[PDB]
RNA sequence: GUGAUCGGGUAGGCGGGCGUGCCGAUGGGGCGGAAGCCGGGCCGUGAGGUCCGGUGGACCCGUCGGUAUUGCGGAUCCUGCC
RNA sequence: CUAGUACCGUGAGGGAAAGCUGAAAAGCACCCCGGGAGGGGGGUGAAAAGAGCCUGAAACCAGGCGGCGAUAGGAGGGUGCGGCCCGAAAGGGUUGACCCUCCCCGAAGGAAACACGGGCGACCGUGGAGUACGAGGGGAGGUGACCGGGGUUGCACCGUCCGU
C-alpha cells in the first residue's frame, strides 16, 4: 500500500487496461515516460493515463495524479513496470503512459473510465 | 531406421520431404562432389535422364575444382570435363531409394525436387604397395558418404 | 562529482585501450584458439623494439584510477554470494551482489527473495 | 568542364596546374596540344625523347615501357607523371582528363581558359622548340 | 625405470635427428628423457630428507 | 609532502604478483544438474578471473598454512592424427 | 588385457600395440526399397548412449547463411574515417539513448575585419585585444529510442615474418 496512491484496482479492469494499452500502441499513437505524461496532461493531450506500482523513489510521479485530477483526466494504476513497458512495446521498464487517437478500444477505455469514476466517488 | 549417421540439412519437414543416404561407398569423393553440384536443384526425372546420359558418355560433367591435366570437351562452356560412370551409377541407386521413400510417404513423384545433395569423406581403408630400394608405400581406398533430400513442389 | 568524473575517465581510457596479444596470434591456429599475451624476447623482434607500425605492449600507465578500479559500470563493488547468510554483510549503499554459477535453482529462488526483502541489488 | 587552350604555354607549368585541378576534382580538356612549347636546345631535347622511345623490356616487348610518339599523348604522359598513378585516387583523377590535337568541331566557338603562370612572354631567352616538332622528329602522325 | 631398452643412433646425414632408436621394427625412440616410454629426467628419490 | 635535478634497455642482479596437482585445517556449493567442452559478455596494465546461454551426467571450489615428475613455438625434438 | 605374447633375426639376441553401452539387454518386433553391405518408416529406454557404444576438443573436409568477388602490388598487420549484415541484455538505456539550441567558469596558447602610419618590396608597428576563440568543469530548455559491441569489407597514412 504505497503512499501517493489513492485507489484500488481489481485484476479484471487491470487486465482490461493491459489490453487497452497494448492495442492502443498497436493502432493509434501513445506516449510512454513520466515527463511524457506530465507534458500530455499539461498541454491537455491526455485521453487516458496509467501509473505504475513499482516506482522507487516516490518523488518521480507523485504530481501526475494531482495534475490529472485538476485538469480532469482519467488515470489508473498497473502493478509492474515490467508489464507496463512491455505492453508499451519495449525491452525496458516504464512508469507512466498516456494514450492518444485511441481507435478500436473506446469501449474498453471509457469503461475503465466509468469504473474508476465509481471507485473514486 | 538405424540412424548411425545424421544429415547436414537443417529444417526438415516430414509432411513434405523425403530422405535417402548412401554410406561407406568405394568411389571417389572428388568426382562425387563435382557431380552432385550439377544435380543440385533439379527435378528427379531430369536428374535421372542426366545420369543415364553421363553413364552412356553422351554428356560431360564440368570439372571446376579438381581439374589437373584435364582436357577440354566439345561445345559451349568447356573447359574441362569428364564422364564419371561409377559415381553416376551409385547416385542413381540413391535417387531411386529416395523416390521409393517419398511415394510410401504419399507425395507426387512427378513434382519432387532435389533440395539437398552433399558428399562427405568417409573412413580410409589402408593398404601398401611395394617399391624399389626396399620401400613399401601406401596404397589406400578413400570412401564416400552421400545424402539427398527431396521436396514436393506446391 | 569526483567519482562520476573518474568513472568517465575509466570508460574513455578502456575504450581506447587495445587488446594485448602475442606477436603473431593471427598466423597460427595454435595461437588463435588460446589468445593471450606473452612478452617478446627475441634479439631481432620489432614489437620488442617498439617500432612504428607494430602492435603495442602493456604498461603501467594504462591502469585505471584507484578509486574506481575494479568497479561495476553501475558503480558498485561486486560480492560473490553462494548462500543467504553471505547476503548480510553486504552494504546495499555501495556493494552489490553476484550469485555464483554453481548455485542450484532451489537456492537461487531463496537468495533472490531475501535480497528483495533487504533491498540488495542482484546483478544477475 | 574547364577547357584550356595550350597555345603558347610552357608544358611543365601547365601540367602542374592541371594535375592539381584533377586532384581537387575537376574535369579538364586541353586543346591545341601541338602548340605548347619546350625551352632549351633542340639536340638535347630530341635526344631525351628519342632515348625515351627506345626503352623496352629485353625479355618481352609486350610489357613496356610504352613512352609516346604523338603530341597529345606526350602532354597526357607529362600530366600522368605529376600524379599518384599507383593509387586509386590517382587513377580516377587521370580518367577525368582528355587531351586533343587542334580544336575539334564539338568545342568550336567556346570559352577557352588560359593559365597565366604559364606563358612564354615570361621568358627572356629565345631557345625553345615545339611539341609538334618533337612528334614529327619521333615519327608521329601529328 | 626407462633404462631397459637397447638402442642405436644412426647418426648424421640421413635427414633425421640424432636420436637413439631401437634396432628392430618399428624403430621407435627409447631411453632418453624426451621420448615416450623413456626415463624421467629428474624423478622422486627415496634418499631425500623429509624429517 | 617533495621530485628542472624520477620514468629506453641486451648479458646480469634484486622486489612483488597470476596460474597447476596433492596434505593439515576452516568456510561452502552440487540430479531443482558437478567437472570437462562450444559460443558470447563484464572486471583486470597483464599473467588471468568471473557471469550468461548451450552440451554433459557425478563430483567440485574459496581462504590460511605446507608440499611438488608445477607453466613450451622451436631441440634436422618424441608419440599419434591430418 | 589370450605379454616377455604377436612379430623380426642363421644365431648369440631384439621386442610392440591394445581399458570404460546401459539401473536393467530391455542388444531394435513389424512394413516398403535394394543382388547385397545397407537406406527409410516404426519401436526399447529418463536419455541412443546402437556394441563402427561415457564425454567427444583441434587440425582437416562437405553443404547452407552473411560480406567481398575478373584494370589489379606487398611478411598478410597498425591507426583513422565510412558501407553491407547480425543481434544477446550476461553491458547500458523511457527512473530518459542519441541529437539541437542558449547561460556561467575556463589552462597553456591566441585570431581576423577595421583606423592610422614605416618599408622599392615579400611584409611590419601601433590600437582593435589578451577581445572573439580555446582541452576541459557546471546549468537550462527543445527531442523521443538508440548506443556500446561483433562479422566482413572500402578509402587514406604507416609497416621487408618468427627463433638463433
Amino acid at each position: 500500500k504505497p503512499s501517493y496512491v489513492k485507489f484500488e484496482v481489481p485484476q479484471e479492469l487491470a487486465e482490461k487496461a493491459l489490453e487497452a494499452v497494448e492495442i492502443a500502441r498497436d493502432t493509434g499513437r501513445i506516449r510512454k515516460g513520466t515527463n511524457e505524461t506530465t507534458k500530455a496532461v499539461e498541454r491537455g493531450q491526455a485521453k487516458l493515463v496509467i501509473i505504475a506500482e513499482d516506482v522507487d523513489p516516490e518523488e518521480i510521479v507523485a504530481h501526475l495524479p494531482p495534475l490529472c485530477e485538476e485538469k480532469e483526466i482519467p488515470y489508473v494504476y498497473v502493478p509492474s513496470k515490467k508489464e507496463l513497458g512491455a505492453a508499451a512495446g519495449l525491452e525496458v521498464p516504464a512508469a507512466s503512459v498516456a494514450i492518444i487517437e485511441p481507435g478500436k478500444a473506446r469501449e474498453l477505455v471509457e469503461d475503465i473510465a466509468m469504473k474508476v469514476k465509481e471507485l473514486m466517488k | 531406421s538405424r540412424g548411425r549417421f545424421s544429415y547436414s540439412f537443417q529444417n526438415f519437414d516430414p509432411e513434405r520431404m523425403a530422405r535417402a543416404s548412401g554410406r561407406d561407398l568405394r568411389i571417389s569423393p572428388k568426382h562425387s562432389v563435382e557431380l552432385l553440384r550439377e544435380i543440385r536443384g533439379m527435378m528427379l526425372n531430369d536428374a535421372l535422364r542426366y545420369l543415364d546420359d553421363v553413364i552412356a558418355k553422351k554428356r560431360p560433367v564440368p570439372m571446376k575444382r579438381f581439374n589437373d591435366s584435364q582436357g577440354h570437351k566439345p561445345g559451349k562452356g568447356f573447359g574441362p570435363g569428364r564422364y564419371p560412370v561409377k559415381v553416376a551409377k551409385a547416385v542413381k541407386k540413391i535417387l531411386l531409394n529416395a523416390k521409393n521413400n517419398a511415394e510410401q510417404k504419399g507425395l507426387d513423384v512427378d513434382r519432387l525436387k532435389i533440395i539437398h545433395a552433399a558428399a562427405h569423406r568417409g573412413p580410409v581403408l589402408r593398404g601398401y604397395i611395394p617399391r624399389a630400394f626396399g620401400r613399401a608405400t601406401p596404397f589406400n581406398e578413400q570412401t564416400t558418404h552421400i545424402e539427398i533430400v527431396v521436396e514436393e513442389i506446391r | 562529482n569526483e567519482k562520476a568524473r573518474l568513472l568517465r575517465i575509466r570508460a574513455k581510457l578502456k575504450r581506447k585501450k587495445p587488446r594485448f596479444l602475442r606477436q603473431e596470434w593471427w598466423r597460427y591456429p595454435k595461437f588463435k584458439n588460446d589468445p593471450k599475451w606473452r612478452r617478446p624476447k627475441g634479439i631481432d623482434s620489432k614489437m620488442r623494439l617498439k617500432k612504428k607500425g607494430k602492435p603495442r605492449s602493456p604498461s603501467i600507465g594504462w591502469s585505471s584510477p584507484k578509486a574506481v578500479r575494479g568497479l561495476h559500470p553501475s558503480g558498485y563493488e561486486e560480492v560473490l554470494v553462494h548462500n543467504v547468510k553471505e547476503l548480510e554483510a553486504i552494504d546495499p549503499t555501495r556493494q552489490a551482489a553476484r550469485i555464483a554459477g554453481t548455485v542450484g535453482a532451489r537456492k537461487r529462488e531463496m537468495i533472490l527473495a531475501r535480497a528483495k526483502e533487504l533491498g540488495v541489488k542482484v546483478l544477475n | 568542364m574547364r577547357i584550356i587552350n595550350a597555345e603558347g604555354l610552357i608544358l611543365g607549368r601547365l601540367a602542374s596546374k592541371v594535375a592539381k585541378m584533377l586532384l581537387e576534382g575537376e574535369e579538364v580538356v586541353i586543346v591545341n596540344a601541338e602548340k605548347a612549347i619546350i625551352t632549351g636546345n633542340r639536340e638535347d631535347i630530341f635526344a631525351k625523347y628519342k632515348q625515351r622511345t627506345e626503352l623496352r623490356t629485353r625479355t618481352n616487348p609486350r610489357r613496356g615501357p610504352f613512352y609516346p610518339k604523338r603530341s597529345d599523348e606526350i602532354v597526357r604522359r607529362t600530366v600522368r607523371g605529376m600524379l599518384p598513378w599507383k593509387t586509386d585516387r590517382g587513377r580516377k583523377a587521370f580518367k577525368r582528363l582528355k587531351v586533343y590535337v587542334g580544336v575539334p568541331k564539338e568545342f568550336e566557338g567556346k570559352e577557352f581558359e588560359t593559365i597565366s603562370e604559364a606563358h612564354m612572354s615570361r621568358l627572356a631567352t629565345p631557345k625553345y622548340v615545339t611539341v609538334g616538332e618533337v612528334a614529327k622528329f619521333l615519327g608521329g602522325k601529328f | 625405470a626407462g633404462k631397459r631398452r637397447v638402442t642405436e643412433n644412426i647418426g648424421k646425414g640421413h635427414g633425421m635427428a640424432r636420436v637413439e632408436r631401437i634396432k628392430t621394427s618399428p624403430r621407435f625412440a627409447a631411453f632418453v628423457p624426451f621420448a615416450v616410454g623413456g626415463r624421467r629426467t629428474h624423478p622422486p628419490k627415496v634418499e631425500k630428507i623429509i624429517w
